[PDB]
């Protein structure tokens, strides 16, 4: 349980990350 | 190529990427066109046109000598899209996506529509991989788009070459019509694997049934991205003219990631993973132009096996994903299942063909139907010994394989398990069962033969039973003898040496002997 | 107004293509024919989306914009993209724009109604809930699709969409005095080949006489420009149906996710910054506009049916978490349940109906079919405790819910009538009759005894039945030996 | 009689033309490049169009100047007969099934001979003659002579080989 969770954690804040990477990735070829 | 009009100059160069000035007049090229940079006097560098900006300035895509170009050299267009040398002559040979021969016939154009909705028909000709796994349960057919999934070093790539080879004892045999002529495409691989397939086709005698597209990793993601492309148009002109067809990428995963490349190199907006808007159009009109033409079109086909590597048995990533959507079914190959001893490690579970009955031989129908109805009771009594229990079992021992089964060893190798005769033999000892039916024969070999047409060494009756069946008046009593003698006598004198043998340097000899059976089906 | 108005290609990027007018540019969603010759086999029509200037305006190719040159002259149409209706349209197939595609001679038209049409005012909407009967034992059952429904098939890759829709044309589209139109939005144009024929073989399409279907197919092979507005040209025909000739008609999106995937590719080529997961900004706007028109008014009566595909199997998605709010009877298919051996693969606590209700639907109906509902849900909670404890551990009652419940589960499968290459047994239409008397004797305990496995992948009682007697035939035979 | 394809479009009857193409055969390989040409035309052969492709598969040798390995006039004989009974849905008459008796007895596969004589007996009836005693002649010329079957099936050896 303990580990699963940090997983979960982890997940929520790498997707987090890699969502914003990607939709600003998008605005600097829109300039 | 034909140069035309001057169109521009050369202005920035990132790579394998490039940005045009128009030349005084402003001609403006055509789109997806190519176009030839004079790289010196003598020479000529290709390129295809992929953005026209309203400035005037024109993207282009860089495929040959690419060191060689510079800013400031000029730029002849050609006014056409990319024509390449397709036909009979091409095959034996190792080609680029631009056409020239690697070291080791009419043009068509690479950038064409797919067949439209009166134009095709319903899948009906099989088309045979070798493997039990798969010709029984995942069944394909001449004209399907068939997905190859999985992780690395999982038999990716050996699945398809060997699905190639196949081909070479029916077609050595039958019409030249129906030979299915195949085109292994290699997208962004390493050179040397190239030259193994090569050496592996020749010595196989698929050189003469086939043709290699090949741009490796050293060359560039212009190249890659068109390299399936240029597969298929090879294939359409068999298809058109009234003949059978095959088309391997591997893979369309590396051919995203050039595509990508090119892409994000051109300011196109990036999405998912950072691929473009269109990676799955990408896909989609590659595969759409694979297809089964009507009666009225010459009933000719393009069969597509596209290969899609996972990371970690992971098929929610966005280009595997794409080309699931895409293709008629997959055939998943597990990574534990290829560790654990199954191989070619599929996935039975996972994997699935969409047409898959209506592609399948009259014969093999007839046996395959009822395989569906044991594995599944077996799959379900595995997790929670039955007659399903026991045949269930010599099926997964059965379906083990290196090189690719002939049709007539593989059908009767399945049809005994069906009506049960391993059933008294253990599972540790069906593939030297398996390997005494095929290549040795027990009734011409101690006595009890007395059959008068029905034998294992004539591989010629392989082609009656495709058309009447096993289950048919004239085989089924003559092909229950044969089974009956193969298996009194293997049970009696083959057998009875395991319950004997439990010594040192003989359970050892059984080992090596048993290792040796898996690979000759 | 704006006729012929002439306009030259000012930028070329993809499908996206940019035009400069000289004397202004026209409306939005205005039809563009390039008319400059090239070496085009077939001809560029382009669709005004955005206006950049007062004189220029950015649009989208309904074909491919290969050998397009810059500064090409473009003639405007008069308006939006016209399609043909009426009666002359059945029977035949068409493309996007409208044009024949199945090489049978000119079309009889008329008449052509554009694409972009308003969506129905709430004066207009009205509610006739009436039970259509599909046959289908876990829909009829659980989420009981009505007449005037729209109804959505969500599922993954590979889970029975296209079988289920084909079972839907099989069941309740052929017995119907409607007619019917199929969006073949961004599918196989394989699976549009044997639509075409099987229906040609039961006599829905017919050549010499009567036909009652429309094909309106923009394909996985055609550019994003036309796999987006596909879906609206078919429902431009079926919109002649309800408002003018004043009927019952049935409508076919397959897939309907691929309308809101060909809107995702133009949206990043016209500039515009992507939202959650790589989606258009304006997803929920583009599925209203289009979903809205779809629906009963009070001049006539549309049926959709549609599929919906879920990406790598997450429901959360936007395009089919959108979808969601749209539909009357929302259709959930699982892949762990298509794997485990019941087909369709129906997870039916995912699925809701707006029907479902003693006021719609019969008391009988509504009281057998949420007691369903209610064993499956304590039997989800009875299956993590014997995978944790075990089967004997399990109370007296408990084992017998354990025994229906597991009945339940088989009984709701059923061998459809197009999937006989698939199944390899012939289809059962259940009635409804039958489907409610079945499962409440199931519910009561009057087939305690009789095996599991005789529910499994059978029609109604009576299929059961003679299973459960041939079973115990065999059953005998294998003892007796 | 008129006639019409899977979508309902017309068909080119005229058979007679591509016939004649058939018959000067030389190769048997040509045959099939002639069978692809009439389907590439809307026309698709009829039934006396795959007995007179029977024919050249027996009187012609094999490919073309080269030969191919693992010819077996048979199985391309076979598969032609698969390609019309099943996919195009046309029963081969008496003659189709006499010309792969031919076959048997004229390359000296007397083992095939006795499985499609019993297929000619059950199936096509006809008159089961002439070649059944060409076929028993063979039979007894494998048996007087030295052998049949190869060796490798008669060896013996069993226990653990290879
Ligand atoms: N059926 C099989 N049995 C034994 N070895 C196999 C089989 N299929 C593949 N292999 C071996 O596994 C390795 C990887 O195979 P490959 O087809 O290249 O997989 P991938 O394409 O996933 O890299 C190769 O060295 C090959 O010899
Ligand atoms: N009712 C059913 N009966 C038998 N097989 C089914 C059924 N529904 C789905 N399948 C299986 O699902 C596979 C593909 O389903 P399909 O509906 O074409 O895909 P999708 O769900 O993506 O539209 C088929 O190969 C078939 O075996
Ligand atoms: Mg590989
Ligand atoms: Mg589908």
């Amino acid at each position: 349980q303990q580990r699963t969770s940090s997983l979960y954690n982890k997940t929520r804040q790498f997707g987090i990350t890699a969502a914003l990477i990607e939709i600003l990735s998008a605005m600097s070829s829109l300039e | 190529f034909k140069t035309t009009e001057m169109i521009g100059y050369v202005h920035s160069i990132d790579g394998t990427i490039a940005t045009l000035i128009p030349a005084p007049g402003n001609p403006g090229v055509a789109y997806n066109t190519i176009i030839q940079i004079q790289v010196s006097p003598t020479t000529f560098a290709a390129g295809l046109v992929f953005n026209l900006e309203k400035d005037g300035r024109i993207g282009i895509i860089l495929m040959d000598n690419i060191t060689e170009v510079q800013s400031g050299q000029k730029v002849m267009a050609t006014g056409q899209l990319l024509h390449i040398p397709v036909g009979a002559g091409v095959l034996g040979k190792v080609v680029n996506p631009l056409g020239h021969e690697v070291p080791v016939s009419t043009l068509g154009k690479v950038d064409t529509g797919a067949p439209n909705i009166v134009s095709r028909s319903p899948v009906n000709y099989n088309l045979l991989t070798g493997f039990k796994a798969v010709d029984t349960m995942i069944p394909i057919g001449r004209g399907q788009r068939e997905l190859i999934v999985g992780d690395r070093q999982t038999g990716k790539t050996s699945i398809a070459v060997s699905t190639i080879i196949n081909q070479v004892r029916i077609n050595q045999q039958i019409l030249s019509k129906n030979a299915v002529i195949s085109i292994y495409v290699s997208i962004g691989q390493r050179c040397s694997n190239v030259a193994r397939i090569h050496r592996l086709l020749q010595s196989y005698g698929a050189l003469r049934y086939t043709t290699v597209m090949a741009a490796t990793a050293a060359e560039p993601a212009g190249l890659q991205y068109l390299a399936p492309y240029a597969g298929v148009t090879m294939g359409e002109y068999f298809m058109n003219r009234g003949r059978h067809c095959l088309c391997v990428y591997d893979d369309l995963s590396k051919q995203a990631v050039a595509y990508r490349q090119i892409s994000l190199l051109l300011r196109r907006p990036p999405g998912r993973e950072a691929y473009p808007g269109d990676v799955f159009y990408l896909h989609s009109r590659l595969l759409e132009r694979a297809a089964m033409l009507s009666p009225g079109k010459g009933g000719g086909s393009v069969t597509a096996l596209p290969i899609v590597e996972t990371l970690s048995n992971d098929v929610t990533a966005y280009i595997v994903t794409n080309v699931i959507s895409i293709t008629d079914g997959q055939i998943y190959l597990d990574t534990k299942l290829f560790t654990g001893g199954q191989r070619p490690a599929v996935n039975i579970g996972l994997s699935v063909s969409r047409v898959g009955s209506s592609a399948q031989n009259a014969a093999m129908k007839g046996v395959a139907g009822k395989l569906k109805g044991i594995l599944a009771e077996y799959r379900k009594l595995a997790a929670d010994q039955t007659i399903p229990m026991i045949r269930g079992a010599r099926f997964v021992a059965l379906f083990n394989q290196k090189q690719p089964s002939y049709f007539m060893n593989a059908i009767v190798s399945l049809y005994a398990c069906l009506n049960g005769y391993l059933d008294d033999v253990k599972v540790q000892y069906v593939k030297f069962y398996e390997y005494l039916l095929v290549h040795r024969d027990l009734g011409i070999m101690y006595g009890t033969a007395k059959n008068k047409f029905f034998y294992m060494y004539v591989q010629e009756l392989n082609y009656l039973i495709r058309f009447f069946t096993l289950n048919s008046p004239i085989l089924h009593g003559e092909l229950e003898e044969m089974l009956k003698q193969h298996t009194h006598l293997f049970l009696q004198h083959y057998q009875s040496k395991m319950n004997a043998i439990k010594s040192e340097k003989d359970v050892k000899a059984l080992k090596n002997l048993l290792y040796s059976c898996k690979r000759a089906v | 107004d704006h006729k012929g108005r002439v306009g030259h290609v000012s930028q070329v990027i993809g499908a996206v293509v940019d035009v400069h007018f000289a004397d202004g540019v026209p409306p939005v969603l205005t039809a563009l024919d390039v008319v400059d010759k090239l070496g085009r086999d077939e001809p560029l029509t382009l669709e005004i989306v955005q206006h950049l200037d007062a004189h220029t305006g950015r649009c989208i190719a309904m074909q491919t914009t290969d050998l397009l040159k810059l500064k090409a002259k473009v003639v405007s149409t008069g308006g939006n993209i016209s399609v043909p209706v009426g009666r002359e349209t059945l029977g035949r197939i068409f493309n996007v724009l409208g044009d024949a595609i199945d090489q049978r001679g000119p079309v009889g038209e008329k008449l052509r109604m554009p694409i972009h049409a308003v969506a129905p005012k709430l004066a207009d909407q009205a509610a006739e809930d009436a039970v259509l009967t599909t046959g289908i034992k876990v829909i009829d059952l659980i989420l009981p699709y009505c007449k005037g429904g729209k109804i959505g098939l969500f599922g993954g890759a590979g889970v029975g969409k296209t079988v289920i829709i084909m079972e839907l044309i099989n069941n309740v589209a052929k017995g119907h005095g409607g007619f019917s139109v199929f969006a073949g939005v961004g599918e196989r144009t394989r699976e549009g080949t044997d639509l075409y024929l099987e229906m040609m073989q039961s006599k829905v399409i017919d050549l010499k006489g009567e036909s009652k279907c429309v094909l309106v197919y923009g394909q996985m092979n055609e550019p994003p420009g036309a796999r987006a507005r596909v879906a609206q040209s078919a429902l431009t025909m079926a919109e002649y149906f309800r408002d003018v000739e004043g009927q019952d008609v049935l409508l076919f999106i397959d897939n309907i996710f691929r309308f809101t995937q060909a809107n995702s590719e133009v949206s990043a080529l016209l500039g515009r910054i992507p939202a959650a997961v790589g989606y258009q900004p304006t997803l929920a706007e583009d599925l209203g506009q289009l979903q809205e028109r779809i629906t009963s008014t009070t001049k006539g009566s549309i049926t959709s049916v549609q599929a919906v595909y879920v990406p790598a199997d997450d429901i959360t998605d936007p395009a089919p978490a959108t979808t969601f709010s749209h539909l009357d009877a929302t259709t959930v298919l699982d892949r762990a349940v298509a794997e485990s051996g019941i087909y369709p693969a129906v997870n039916p606590l995912e699925c809701a109906s707006r029907i479902m209700d003693p006021d719609v639907i019969s008391v009988d109906h509504y009281n057998v079919a949420q007691d369903v509902v209610q064993m499956l849900t304590k039997y989800r909670e009875l299956q993590d405790i014997i995978a944790v404890l075990g089967i004997d551990e399990l109370s007296e009652e408990d084992k017998l819910i354990v025994d229906r419940a597991r009945k339940l589960v088989k009984f709701l499968s059923q061998p459809f009538q197009v999937a006989e290459v698939f199944t390899g047994m012939t289809g059962h239409y259940v009635q409804l009759d039958d489907t409610i008397d079945s499962f409440s004797g199931l519910l009561m305990g009057t087939y305690d005894q009789v095996p599991e496995m005789a529910f499994y992948m059978v029609g109604g009682i009576n299929s059961v039945l003679e299973k459960a007697k041939k079973m115990a035939e065999e059953a005998a035979e294998l003892e007796k030996m | 009689a008129k006639k019409y394809d899977l979508f309902g479009y017309e068909v080119d009857t005229n058979t007679a033309p591509w016939i004649e193409k058939i018959k000067k055969c030389k190769y048997y390989d040509e045959a099939g490049e002639v069978l692809v040409n009439m389907n590439v035309s809307n026309c698709p052969p009829d039934i006396a169009t795959y007995n007179a492709t029977l024919q050249c598969i027996y009187q012609s040798p094999s490919k073309q100047s080269t030969p191919v390995d693992n010819e077996s006039k048979f199985c391309a004989m076979m598969d032609l007969l698969e390609e019309m009974q099943h996919r195009n849905r046309l029963k081969p008459n008496e003659e189709s099934w006499t010309w792969v008796m031919k076959e048997c007895v004229k390359s000296g596969q007397f083992r095939l001979g006795y499985c499609i004589q019993q297929v000619m007996e059950t199936e096509c009836k006809g008159c089961p003659a002439d070649l059944v005693k060409a076929n028993e002649a063979n039979a007894q010329k494998a048996k007087t002579e030295g052998k049949e079957h190869p060796g490798h099936l008669s060896q013996q050896a069993g226990l653990f080989d290879v």
